[PDB]
RNA sequence: GUCGAUCCUAAGGGUCGGGGGAACCCCGACAGAUAGCGCGUCGCGCGUACUCCGAAAGGGAAUCGGGUUAAAAUUCCU
RNA sequence: UUUAACAGCCUGCCCACCCUGGAAUCGGCUCAGCCGGAGGUAGGGUCCAGCGGCUGGAAGAGCACCGCACGUGGUGUCCGGUGCGCUCCCGGCGGCCCUUGAAAAUCCGGAGGACCGAAUGCCGUCCACGCCCGGUCGUACUCAUAACCGCAUCAG
RNA sequence: UCUAGUCCGACUUUGUGAAAUGACGUUAUUUUACUUAUUCCGUGAAUCGGAAGCGGGUUUUUGGACCCAAGGCUCGCUUCGCGGGCCGA
């Protein structure tokens, strides 16, 4: 029996997809490695300032590179833990990015390490 | 500014059936109104048996 | 020539209702079993006002007679209505101001409004504020019922149909002068575009057949067919008569 | 327990919440429920034609059951029987034989077999759609002399062959061991359908109201049959 | 994270199905097996045809002083 | 001649609400209203607003002034009055309409009580404290008798 | 000199009957009956039709509340606890 005038549609089942062969024969490179992320540290006497009265590295970055992985790339990278990062698009069109190092390490003594200083 | 994580319990409740909801009178009006109107059913249904045996 | 004003009136756009602050149609409830056999009571709980409406509204709570939820309803409000009154609608609901009730139970010469024209349209007829419709007579073989309308007209519906008991609330509104074009912008604001009217006589012959000429004047038979094109069906459509109605005429 | 105590509840216009009921009548049916539900009565509300109207005489159970017992026994052989014989022969012709009897089916097969007169008894499905594939085969077999049933289910006939449906079934003879019973089913299908051909070719069928206009009519001769006696 | 966009809906816009249309296109939830949601742990219950777009002046989670640049900050420093 | 968000405590506007009590010789009351046996006046309470008070924040800051050196120290930042004043916010009342002056997200509360613990150790807990986390895009500058439009560094 | 629209008739959609009248078993006209075509109205398609019981000749002083069944009967039961069946309706 029927307790609801109106009719709904039946639950059916539903089966996940199980393909015969894979669409791409395999996955793709990864495109934003630590490398691609970190192109290459800002040496103007405006972020240079920020080494030492900050202890902030500022680096460019590729556009496509967001918070989360900047951090990872850094922490890859140099070997080092970051406070907070800040980032911004300039107006050239390319990211920077403002990387706060945790006092348990210096940005003298890794700007030393990178060899801009 | 009433969500529970930001107000403490005691200033959204009234320790009162319907707190909150309806005024002190207006809960004092529906218990008469609901006790009254239930006693009058029962006169109602009592009053029909008495008239229903008259045969 | 050009459309003419009554022509772009169809098509929408600017002429289309102003509804923004209307409180949604008003109407009886669905016509179900309780109605048809017994009744079913429910209680005014405000009477509002309906911008673009003279009549007012009365909001009306029911308890479902099927589900557990309140029933909410706008009903056209009849004169005497009150917040608080109970209001009873089916067959066996008494004859009282208010009630709605099918006109098969509502005897001869009975005031009535918002009278439907068909078995569950909810209605349609005396839903202006101080507008009714009064029971004429009833045809038990056919099962129909006579009404006469507003208008003065004579209407048979279905004895079936629904109608509230009383007049609609409001009445003697169009008595009050309005004394002011402020006044008339105000009452059209809120119920369509077609106010102020400007005369055909006072434009051009390319935009309003009675436009032109050297002084202002029609020039020809404000009078037309009812099978005139539109475009051409302007002034007094397929008038039986014209000029003042005096004697029997004014009945 | 004295605990224990009866709640009733009054029901009726204004009371209780009446329970769940069964609204299975007044179900908002989907458009292709609807449509084939609408198709049945609209087929009882005309009128049809005789051509037609014989194929809602069918056989009876009765008579079903047993002509479709014997069918069971002719049935064509299946799938993987048809290749287990031909794995047997093939073998025998390397190492160096009876006509079967078994039902033929196919619209085009059985209506040649008819035309040569070499049928013995056809079996008609009732609920072949399109129907003209089929209306005409009475006639045929009627003009032939060759007995003829209209049977239920062409799904059932369908089974019998290995097939998921069949418009008809034939037999043009039956094993000698059983030739007496099958005659007499031939004597009770021929005195039910092709003797009644004649007399059904004026037989409209149809016409038929719905259960509340019938209802609604039979209330309005009572008050003429009521006014016949005064 | 704290200023905005982002979220919400307004007049309205764009659409499924259906109905039109040689077609470009027209109508726009109106001819229809909605979207799914809830609670247990896959089952029960519920279920009225749009999970869409539409506001840097409408609605709306949360940042304050003090200091700092040649040029930035309720965003940097404390 | 200064005092932020935020936190605690206090205060309790104009209203609303509660208890006692029972009013004509009617009284209370606003600039205007208006309110009272459907319970006034009066007496005593509850609640609500705050861009109100105190403390913490916080003088360690800021500002002013006087020094010492050419970073560093000291002193002060105090006590009242006034209003048909101006700007903004709020409260309450009244006038006006054949005009009655959005929606939704979101959030809070309530009615109901299926189901659930312990014989006292489990269950429950919107309480306090502690721990972790915080995407993307915009952010410079002009906003105009020179950064917008008018062919321009245009009396528009 | 034409045209959208509009009014009007025929055929088509378009079937089932009856009566009156008329013409040559067919057949026109008129009125009327049927419901499934077609059209329209209503709803979140929620008590329609018929026949029984019951009553005689289910809710109206009130601005409340109202859901997921109490109860009875009856099987299984890994039993005084679960799962089904029929009433309640
Ligand atoms: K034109
Ligand atoms: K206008
Ligand atoms: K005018
Ligand atoms: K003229
Ligand atoms: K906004
Ligand atoms: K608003
Ligand atoms: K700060
Ligand atoms: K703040
Ligand atoms: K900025
Ligand atoms: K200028
Ligand atoms: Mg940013
Ligand atoms: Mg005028
Ligand atoms: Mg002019
Ligand atoms: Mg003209
Ligand atoms: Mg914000
Ligand atoms: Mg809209
Ligand atoms: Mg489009
Ligand atoms: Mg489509
Ligand atoms: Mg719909
Ligand atoms: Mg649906
Ligand atoms: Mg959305
Ligand atoms: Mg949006
Ligand atoms: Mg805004
Ligand atoms: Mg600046
Ligand atoms: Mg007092
Ligand atoms: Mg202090
Ligand atoms: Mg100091
Ligand atoms: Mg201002
Ligand atoms: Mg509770
Ligand atoms: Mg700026
Ligand atoms: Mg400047
Ligand atoms: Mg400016
Ligand atoms: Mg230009
Ligand atoms: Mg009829
Ligand atoms: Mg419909």
């Amino acid at each position: 029996i029927r307790t609801k005038v109106t009719f709904h549609r039946p639950k059916t089942l539903k089966k996940d997809r199980s393909p015969k062969y894979p669409r791409v024969s395999a996955p793709g490179r990864n495109r934003l490695d630590q490398y691609a992320i970190l192109k290459y540290p800002l040496t103007t006497e405006s972020a240079m300032k920020k080494i030492e009265d900050n202890n902030t590295l500022v680096f460019i970055v590729d556009i496509k590179a967001d918070k989360k992985k900047i951090k990872d790339a850094v922490k890859k990278m140099y070997d080092i833990q970051i406070k907070k990062v800040n980032t911004l698009i300039r107006p050239d069109g390319t990211k920077k990015a403002y990387v706060r190092l945790t006092p348990d390490y210096d940005a003298l003594d890794v700007a030393n390490k990178i060899g801009i200083i | 500014e009433y969500k529970r994580s930001r107000l403490s319990r005691n200033r959204r409740t009234v320790n009162r059936a319907y707190g909150g909801v309806l005024s002190g009178s207006a809960v004092r009006e529906r218990i008469i109104r609901a006790f009254l109107v239930e006693e009058q059913k029962i006169v109602k249904k009592v009053l029909k048996i008495q008239k229903a045996k008259e045969k | 020539g050009r459309v003419i004003r009554a022509q772009r009136k169809g098509a929408g756009s600017v002429f289309k209702s102003h509804t923004h602050h209307r409180k949604g149609p008003a109407r009886f409830r669905t016509l179900d079993f309780g109605e048809r056999n017994g009744y079913l009571k429910g209680v005014i709980t405000e009477v509002i006002h309906d911008p673009g409406r003279g009549a007012p509204l009365a909001r009306v709570t029911f308890r479902h007679p099927f589900r557990y939820k309140h029933q909410k309803e706008l009903f056209v409000a009849a004169e005497g209505m009150y917040t608080g009154q109970f209001v009873y609608c089916g067959k066996k609901a008494t004859l009282m101001v208010g009630n709605v009730l099918p006109l098969r139970s509502i005897p001869e010469g009975a005031v009535v409004c918002n009278v439907e024209h068909k078995v569950g349209d909810r209605g349609v007829f005396a839903r202006c504020s101080g507008d009714y419709a009064i029971v004429i007579s009833h045809n038990p073989d056919n099962g129909t019922t006579r009404v006469k309308l507003p208008s003065g007209a004579k209407k048979i519906v279905p004895s079936g149909c629904r109608a509230m008991i009383g007049q609609v609330a409001g009445g003697g509104r169009t008595e009050k002068p309005m004394l002011k074009a402020g006044n008339a912008y105000h009452k059209y604001r809120v119920k369509r575009n077609c106010w102020p009217k400007v005369r055909g006589v006072a434009m051009n012959p390319v935009e309003h057949p009675h436009g032109g000429g050297n002084h202002q004047h029609i020039g020809h038979a404000s009078t037309v067919r009812r099978d005139a094109p539109p475009g051409q069906k302007v002034g007094l459509i397929a008038a039986r008569r014209t000029g003042r109605l005096r004697g029997q005429a004014r009945a | 327990n004295p605990l224990f105590e009866k709640r009733p509840k009054q029901f009726g216009i204004g009371g209780a919440l009446p329970p769940k009921k069964d609204v299975t009548r007044n179900v908002r049916w989907p458009r292709n429920v609807t449509l084939q539900r609408k198709k049945r009565i609209l087929k009882m509300r005309l009128k049809v034609p005789p051509a037609l109207n014989q194929f809602t005489k069918t056989l009876d159970k009765n008579l079903a059951t047993t002509l479709f017992k014997m069918l069971l026994k002719y049935r064509p052989e299946d799938k993987a029987a048809k290749k287990e014989r031909l794995v047997k022969r093939a073998q025998a012709e390397a190492e160096g034989t009876k006509k079967p009897i078994i039902v033929k089916y196919g619209l085009k097969h059985i209506t040649y077999l008819i035309e040569q007169n070499k049928a013995q008894l056809v079996v008609i499905a009732h609920d072949v759609d399109p129907i003209e594939l089929v209306v005409w085969l009475p006639a045929l077999c009627r003009k032939m002399e060759i007995p003829y049933c209209i049977v239920k289910g062409k799904a059932r006939l369908g089974s019998i062959v290995h097939k998921k449906t069949a418009s008809a079934l034939c037999l043009t003879t039956v094993k000698n061991e059983d030739k007496m019973e099958f005659s007499r089913v031939l004597e009770a299908i021929k005195a039910n359908f092709n003797d009644k051909y004649e007399e059904n070719r004026k037989k409209w069928g149809g016409g038929i109201m719905g259960s509340k206009s019938q209802a609604r009519t039979k209330a309005k001769e009572r008050v003429l049959a009521k006014e016949a006696a005064q």
